[PDB]
DNA sequence: TAATGCTTGTGCCTTTATTAAAGAGGAAAGTTGCGGTGGATTAAAGCACCATCGTGCGGAGAATACGATAAGGCTCTTGCTTCATTTGAAGTTATTGACAGTTGAATCGAGCCGCTCAATTGGTCAATTATGGAGTCAATAAAGG
DNA sequence: CCTTTATTGACTCCATAATTGACCAATTGAGCGGCTCGATTCAACTGTCAATAACTTCAAATGAAGCAAGAGCCTTATCGTATTCTCCGCACGATGGTGCTTTAATCCACCGCAACTTTCCTCTTTAATAAAGGCACAAGCATTA
């Protein structure tokens, strides 16, 4: 598993920008909301992981995710 | 043939792109992406579906929201395309 | 054999919650009236946020509420929205806003 | 095992406010999750609110207090009397 | 006689006062209005004088912190004056 | 107690931008700022309010403003 | 008669740490271990705060501690700014900090 | 009546820390209001995480699994160092 | 304005799967008795908030000249959109194996409860020294030449 | 680069109040013992996550125009700024009143414990109907003329 922030194509960036009302989009901007994705994806995932490593188990579940969300006051709700 | 001006076909996307609601990302490179990120922190790591979905709906939801957010700054700038400059100056007003 | 909900003249499992309640351990003692106080609180909640999102589901002529719905309803409420700013509503969508100056 | 929530109160509510509108399982999902957190953030509220004043027991104060402090404006306004009507009704009977 | 050209003196005051930490309102001014205000929830109320001071404080603290979020946006806009869409701006982004 | 918000002086204000490191004023900063600050000042007199009330009190004290100050993530330190 | 705290080779009342835990009802029951722990991250983190806030006092010629010097300590750090990002010390002040383009 | 600070123990760690260097009496105000806020956020972060697993007891491990989630990077590396050094020390004791 | 491509919303047939509906029991809610621990009441006193009053200045308010920055407009070129072609990897189906998460019991380790006693810590008082303020010097920095 | 003038760190001397130390109360931490329970380990079972393979085929990659938006430069004006004069209300020191905060004792009332009964909700199973998919059609929007 490397490189695989690359999968996180161009077509699928430019639609996330255009359901967020973006017009048009400069050409750097696939490498910043890839890092910022990455930023982002590192800290959820390794709250969920110390919440996993707590309950002495192996496998991540919806739950750990759900409050690893929550503790950053970004509450998710159909996953409870 | 017959072209549209650029920015029309643009303009049809916005609008189609906010009343629907599934995901854009594609499932299976997301799934890899958050494997490998998952495997700095402990190896042998399994991850329950549920999991993953949620974590793919999550960052769906900030990337949409930090891309209002640029495009309120560039906007702001009398400029119609985003820039790197703007993700950066919404995420440091933001606090992150 | 008289429910609390149907004494309280509630919809809401007034014993149930009070249950939640001393299960928590919020507190080592807890008063009878409060209960009472947070099934009403919760069905008045509830009640209003199924009302919106009905109004919702009537203006899209569907006969059912899908998250959409909620998310529309609580995005188009300034009292909700306050209370659930940072709130993600799975399969809700966004509500549909183009800034004005994209416009031709 | 049981897993209790809050559906059929919710599709009971439902059904008061809108006699001919039907519900989806997902809503009940949201609905529920919406319940249990709102539920959750008044009771750490109530909680606190007594710790401070190093009382052992939540009252309706401390709900009332708690609901004026998370839920804003005219929504807590309504919510206060509501439970204010709720409490008065199951005292006096 | 003798004057400074504009700017100098701005950068001057700039340089002094983020040295300092006294506070830079009035004190009876910010309590008149202080009273005011909570006399809008409950009349014949009394405050305790710690209390004004950390509502002082406080207020203080985030109109700062709100004015370097100004002065962020209207860099951005390749402006030095800042301008009231500026803490608009800055207010929408975070959150307010 | 009336149109006591013109308390806050042309000159306070200045300071404040000039402590945030501004450089230029413009001439509505002052009222954008005074609206501003009467929100901030009557959300949380409102909040310090609710607290005294729940105490049976009719003293604001210092504490009610931590805990007011403390619920919206703006922690204050030196008033304990 | 050794205190725990010389006992666990700490300087922080592990006694009155066990005391505030088990007066708080965080929980029905409350470890022999928890308590050492608490107090040695505690300790840990005074200690650390209070090096750089020593160090920051001492390049500004000074013989003491003051909130000034603390403010300057928790904005120079980074962890400790992630850890108290939102915190406003009182008589403070703010780090100065000049935008390029302002200067002449 | 008595109020209960850690203004003593803040002391004997600064002279452990700087030998020659003084404090003032703010500093120990700010000092300890930092102490108790992280205090209580480790209590609060250890209760929920009693609460999750159904645990009615909170040990070295959820303290532990607390400062992880709560104190960022390097401090929480050392903060974690620090507690399971005086954990073994009063253990083996 | 106008014909035309053309993408979207409208409307009907199917179908499936997602919601509507019924029973056993089993898990939990309502009853009753008890009693002691917490909450409401009462009385007092003391301390901190309020309000008056003098004052005498430093900071706020207004005018004035102005020069520097914001804004509008022209140019241009290059970066970003749109459309045709091709393929390479995602989504789905069906199968399988083995690890990991749950549930149930024994039990041995462990934290709570109760009382004792002793000792660390905290409010109060006495003190002195780094720090605050005043006044002056030398270094630093800016503006017109 | 230079001179002149304004600004501020450095330096010292004096006041001061603010931090340091001692005492003695007084509150609470360490000790010891019994006891009930919980968390540790062991064991089977079962749920599902990971891995393989093949098939399709549509969305991503690439390239060729196409073109219009960002940016640089010039010009104008008007508006925040620095400086001087005037006044005004704020911070400070003193004093007096009082109400409202806090503490102590009492009485009563009300909620947790516990066993019991009964009752309402929740998996498992059966059914059915409305929204998604598909196919055909209208219809307003954009585009170059």
């Amino acid at each position: 598993l490397r490189d695989n922030i690359q999968g996180i194509t161009k077509p699928a960036i430019r639609r996330l920008a255009r359901r967020g009302g973006v017009k048009r989009i400069s050409g750097l901007i696939y490498e910043e909301t890839r890092g910022v994705l990455k930023i982002f994806l590192e800290n959820v995932i390794r709250d969920a992981v110390t919440y996993t490593e707590h309950a002495r188990r192996k496998t991540v579940t919806a739950m750990d995710v759900v409050y690893a969300l929550k503790r950053q006051g970004r509450t998710l709700y159909g996953f409870g | 043939p017959h072209r549209y001006r650029p920015g029309t076909v643009a303009l049809r996307e916005i609008r189609k792109y906010q009343k629907s609601t599934e995901l854009l990302i594609r499932k299976l490179p997301f799934q890899r992406l958050v494997r490998e990120i998952a495997q700095d922190f402990k190896t042998d790591l399994r991850f329950q579906s549920h999991a993953v979905l949620a974590l793919q709906e999550a960052a769906e939801a900030y990337l949409v929201g930090l891309f209002e957010d640029t495009n309120l700054c560039a906007i702001h700038a009398k400029r119609v395309t985003i820039m790197p400059k703007d993700i950066q100056l919404a995420r440091r007003i933001r606090g992150e | 054999a008289t429910s609390r909900s149907s004494k309280a003249g509630l919809q809401f499992p007034v014993g149930r919650i009070a249950r939640f309640l001393k299960a928590g351990k919020y507190a080592e003692r807890v008063g009878a009236g409060a209960p009472v106080y947070l099934a009403a609180v919760l069905e008045y909640l509830a009640a209003e946020v199924l009302e919106l999102a009905g109004n919702a589901a009537r203006d899209n002529k569907k006969t059912r509420i899908v998250p959409r719905h909620i998310q529309l309803a609580v995005r188009n409420d300034e009292e909700l929205s306050k209370l659930l700013g940072d709130v993600t509503i799975a399969n809700g969508g966004v509500m549909p806003n183009i800034h004005n100056l994209l416009l031709p | 095992k049981n897993v209790e929530t809050y559906k059929i109160y919710i599709f009971k509510v439902l059904k008061q406010v809108h006699p001919d509108i039907g519900i989806s399982s997902k809503a009940m999902g949201i609905m529920n999750s919406f319940i249990n957190d709102i539920f959750e953030k008044l009771a750490q509220e109530s909680s606190k609110l007594a710790r401070y004043n190093k009382k052992p027991t939540i009252t309706s104060r401390e709900i009332q207090t708690a609901v004026r402090l998370v839920l804003p404006g005219e929504l807590a306004k309504h919510a206060v009397s509501e439970g204010t009507k709720a409490v008065t009704k199951f005292t006096s009977s």
